[PDB]
């Protein structure tokens, strides 16, 4: 049957325009949609339905098979609330988590007839020689928040038998995904996961994270045989900025070493007073600032800075200077000449951690121009959900500070 | 004789009501024409005599066109329109000549009064009511309502197109090697079939439309190539540009110069060389649109060079999906870029240029990057593919720049082509302090309220200077301090400042700015053999 979904009081459906698509993509969406249309999941619609939601095609790893991805961000936001499952704090303390796309299960359930208009979408045509092909959903759409919700009774129902057979494994559902964490060893783990898929397949359904490894990393300050006017000037500027975080960070003694119009390359002898100050700073930076807790009723935020040479830094927080987590991302093999790829990959990684830790995606602040992002991010997108984002200008010092983060002695040695 | 086509469910905007505007008064003449026209339409099936059961109303008007000087009619739906629901955007992203695939033939069919061929949602009908006045407001005038998509009504175009799509679906399934393009009241049916097989297929399409009610056009009205598509003439073999005529006059108003500057600007996209600098220059301090500004010798001249360029036969090619798509770019002056997309050398599909985007602060590579993205967006829409690029910038200049820029940026598959001027990095701030070189400790401070300030420096070597400024700002002093350091130093310099703006200069390393001052600093930067900018916290 169909449960009466609705929009939040005063809201109207999305009327987001279709961004242009490549011919490869339009051809696949066309294939995919005639099929969905034949199977009864979507129906062509008229011009009386003024709504719209962007669509695109992504690649299902290992296959040539193109997957359809609708961007329901606007509909989701306008969709009434249903007050999902409470986040399992245990999930982060698990040796290895795996992700599975259970979005395919929704086509089975029908969509409230009165809500369908709101799911309208369009397939463009090259050079616009053909009018777009409009359809709306007759079933639960993938990527819509209302789906996992409405399909919850059925999801837990099919899940129990496995959960009891393996009570040491955690299963969490966000959107179309299922993250399964267990403390079992790689093989016993994955074999146990595939055990889950076989289970999941006898109804209709078909990433390897390691959360316990996510180390909180500190800021390590430079140490030197001799310090130059410049070195000190560089150090003083970072420390001064950093005092917005740890107010006990001081640069007065150091600043006195900068009294004088001397050559930038000139070496300055550090006064013991200046040396204690620095040592007291290292001690302060030795640990995360106090009293930072996650407030569930507040937007989570993720800022990123391009560090150069394939390196990237980010910090997830809710309040300025009160970080919940910080980190670095080094490009993945192959991404050598493409920043947008490194960026989308970073956003996906960061977003899954967020899901894994707090069970919600953050709102990003991306160091990219709007048009560069909008034109190419889909090319490298691989997750079923899509986070929110805003485009920003990276303050020179925020980057300078986080580049100071501690890296391994040698590295996580994979013998 | 209307149509067995299913109607579209139409409604009024959020709880509104249909128009109830009063019928404008008309003479016995204008009325008698309208009476004629409405007895006809009443029988074509398009409208229907109604009665006292309808409070709705729209004003009907009588105009005589030129075609027959015959009394015609016009219904003013402005009100009903502002009260009718919103429809999904009718086609507002139209084809571009450069993306058309050439065809052995294209035949344009006229689905002219096809608006009146499509039924109206019987429920909505009451809202389209109007009244034929009586001789100077006598007894009741004649009342009617539409039973088809009304000309000028808001939903007609959308609904007409949709209706046409459903009707056309069968034909398209049955012969995919035939492309039909729906625009307004035309169907541009094209194909690669033998001209005889083509003519035959079109007759079938025509006879198919006949089933659904669309009455077949007259031979007199028929349209033949080349087709006009705003600034272009599509010929079966290729496209050309429509004759763009600059009129010769002895008296130019501001309007004439603005309208002119417009047309010329449009031509800069197609024709190589167009210039409007001296024409625009005539606009300075104008006091009225009707103001007559005399053309200087210089405006006269460029106008003439223009008339000449514009009499060149710029022609073009159509798209062949089996050939490479290539896009070349030229930096035509700082901030201006020209590009031409082709598949086979010298046979362009499209050309164009991007105006000097006068921003607050960038660099050439960033700007080249932006021209490359705009182009890419264009190509995806036009051809659903991105062009291989040929860029006047060395692959080394790109690696050195992009790889270190604070912002994500990219250029798709591209290749270097040496067609000067090559874009490059005007300067690269040093990575570390210059040993040897003099160090300037610069400072500028101004009173934001009195706008009186000072700017100067002191160097490790002893040199110093201070300059007093009036009608300055603190940022200007901070910056002028930097300026003097550059002017007064040798080819290698180390400069220290607490100017937060200089911290931005160090990150982005702009080579063009919105500030003349920052600009001057750039000219000095570029001039040095080595510069090291070191920022330090103020106070
Ligand atoms: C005679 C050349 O006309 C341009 N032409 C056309 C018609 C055409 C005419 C006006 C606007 C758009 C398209 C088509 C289609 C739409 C039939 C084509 O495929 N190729 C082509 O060269």
């Amino acid at each position: 049957e169909t449960v009466p979904v609705k929009l939040k009081p005063g809201m109207d459906g999305p009327k987001v325009k279709q961004w242009p698509l490549t011919e490869e993509k339009i051809k696949a969406l066309v294939e995919i949609c005639t099929e969905m249309e034949k199977e009864g999941k979507i129906s062509k619609i008229g011009p009386e339905n003024p709504y719209n939601t962007p669509v695109f095609a992504i690649k299902k790893k290992d296959s040539t098979k193109w997957r359809k991805l609708v961007d329901f961000r606007e509909l989701n936001k306008r969709t009434q609330d249903f007050w999902g499952i409470p986040h399992p704090a245990g999930l982060k303390k698990k040796k290895s988590v795996t992700v599975l796309d259970v979005g395919d299960a929704y086509f089975s359930v029908p969509l409230d007839e009165d809500f369908r208009k709101y799911t309208a979408f369009t397939i463009p045509s090259i050079n616009n020689e053909t009018p777009g092909i409009r359809y709306q959903y007759n079933v639960l759409p993938q990527g819509w928040k209302g789906s996992p919700a409405i399909f919850q009774s059925s999801m837990t129902k099919i899940l129990e038998p496995f959960r009891k057979q393996n009570p040491d494994i955690v299963i969490y559902q966000y959107m179309d995904d299922l993250y399964v964490g267990s403390d079992l060893e790689i093989g016993q783990h994955r074999t146990k996961i595939e055990e889950l898929r076989q289970h999941l397949l006898r109804w209709g359904l078909t990433y390897e994270l390691h959360p316990d490894k996510w180390t909180v990393q500190p800021i390590v300050l430079p140490e030197k045989d001799s310090w130059t006017v410049n070195d000190i000037q560089k150090l003083v500027g970072k420390l001064n900025w950093a005092s917005q975080i740890y107010p006990g960070i001081k640069v007065r003694q150091l600043c006195k070493l900068l009294r004088g119009t001397k050559a930038l390359t000139e070496v300055i002898p550090l006064t013991e007073e200046a040396e204690l100050e620095l040592a007291e700073n290292r001690e302060i930076l030795k640990e995360p600032v106090h009293g930072v807790y996650y407030d569930p009723s507040k937007d989570l935020i993720a800022e990123i800075q391009k560090q150069g040479q394939g390196q990237w830094t980010y910090q997830i927080y809710q309040e300025p200077f009160k970080n919940l987590k910080t980190g670095k991302y080094a490009r993945m093999r192959g991404a050598h000449t493409n920043d947008v790829k490194q960026l989308t990959e970073a956003v996906q990684k960061i977003t899954t951690e967020s899901i894994v830790i707090w069970g919600k995606t953050p709102k990003f602040k991306l160091p990219i121009q709007k048009e560069t992002w909008e034109t190419w991010w889909t090319e490298y997108w691989q997750a079923t959900w899509i986070p929110e984002w805003e485009f920003v200008n990276t303050p020179p010092l925020v980057k300078l500070w986080y580049q100071l983060e501690k890296e391994p002695i040698v590295g996580a040695e994979t013998f | 004789p209307i149509s067995p086509i299913e109607t579209v469910p139409v409604k009024l905007k959020p709880g509104m009501d249909g128009p109830k505007v009063k019928q404008w008064p008309l003479t016995e003449e204008k009325i008698k024409a309208l009476v004629e026209i409405c007895t006809e339409m009443e029988k074509e099936g398009k409208i229907s005599k109604i009665g006292p059961e309808n409070p709705y109303n729209t004003p009907v008007f009588a105009i005589k066109k030129k075609d027959s000087t015959k009394w015609r009619k016009l219904v003013d739906f402005r009100e009903l329109n502002k009260r009718t629901q919103d429809f999904w955007e009718v086609q507002l992203g139209i084809p571009h000549p450069a993306g058309l695939k050439k065809k052995k033939s294209v035949t344009v069919l006229d689905v002219g009064d096809a608006y009146f061929s499509v039924p109206l949602d019987e429920d909505f009908r009451k809202y389209t009511a109007f009244t034929i006045p009586s001789i100077n407001n006598e007894t009741p005038g004649i009342r009617y309502q539409y039973n088809v998509l009304p000309q000028g009504w808001k939903g007609s175009p959308a609904i007409f197109q949709s209706s046409m799509t459903k009707i056309l679906e069968p034909f398209r399934k049955q012969n995919p090697d035939i492309v039909i393009y729906q625009y307004m009241d035309d169907l541009y049916v094209g194909s690669d079939l033998e001209i005889g097989q083509h003519r035959t297929k079109i007759e079938e399409l025509r006879q198919h439309l006949l089933r659904w009610g669309l009455t077949t056009p007259d031979k007199k009205h028929q349209k033949e190539p080349p087709f006009l598509w705003m600034g272009y003439e599509l010929h079966p073999d290729k496209w050309t540009v429509q004759p763009i005529v600059l009129p010769e006059k002895d008296s130019w108003t501001v309007n004439d110069i603005q309208k002119l500057v417009g047309k010329l600007n449009w031509a800069s996209q197609i024709y190589p060389g167009i210039k409007v600098r001296q024409l625009c220059k005539l606009l300075r301090g104008t006091k009225a649109l009707t103001e007559v500004i005399p053309l200087t010798e210089e405006a006269e001249l460029e106008l003439a060079e223009n008339r000449e360029i514009l009499k060149e036969p710029v022609h073009g090619v159509y798209y062949d999906p089996s050939k490479d798509l290539i896009a070349e770019i030229q930096k035509q002056g700082q901030g201006q870029w020209t590009y031409q997309i082709y598949q086979e050398p010298f046979k362009n599909l499209k050309t164009g240029k991007y105006a000097r985007m006068r921003g607050a602060h960038t660099n050439d590579v960033k700007q080249l990057t932006e021209a490359v993205q705009k182009i890419t967006t264009e190509s995806i829409v036009i051809w659903g593919k991105t062009p291989k690029f040929k860029l006047p910038i060395q692959k080394e200049t790109w690696e050195t720049w992009w790889t270190e820029y604070w912002q994500a940026t990219w250029i798709p598959e591209w290749e270097f082509v040496n067609t000067p001027p090559l874009v490059k990095l005007w300067y690269q701030l040093e990575k570390e302090p210059i040993v040897g070189a003099e160090t300037f400790y610069v400072d500028g401070a101004a009173n934001r309220e009195t706008k009186l300030g000072k700017a100067g420096y002191v160097t490790n070597r002893g040199r110093q200077k201070v300059v007093t400024l009036t009608d300055t700002t603190n940022q200007k002093t901070e910056l002028q301090a930097i300026y003097l350091a550059l002017q007064d130093s040798g080819l290698e310099v180390n400069i220290v400042t607490d100017s937060q703006y200089a911290l931005g200069i160090i990150q982005a390393q702009p080579d063009q700015s919105e500030s003349e001052l920052v600009n001057q600093i750039i000219e000095q930067l570029i001039k040095k053999e080595k510069v090291y900018l070191a920022w330090v916290p103020a106070h």
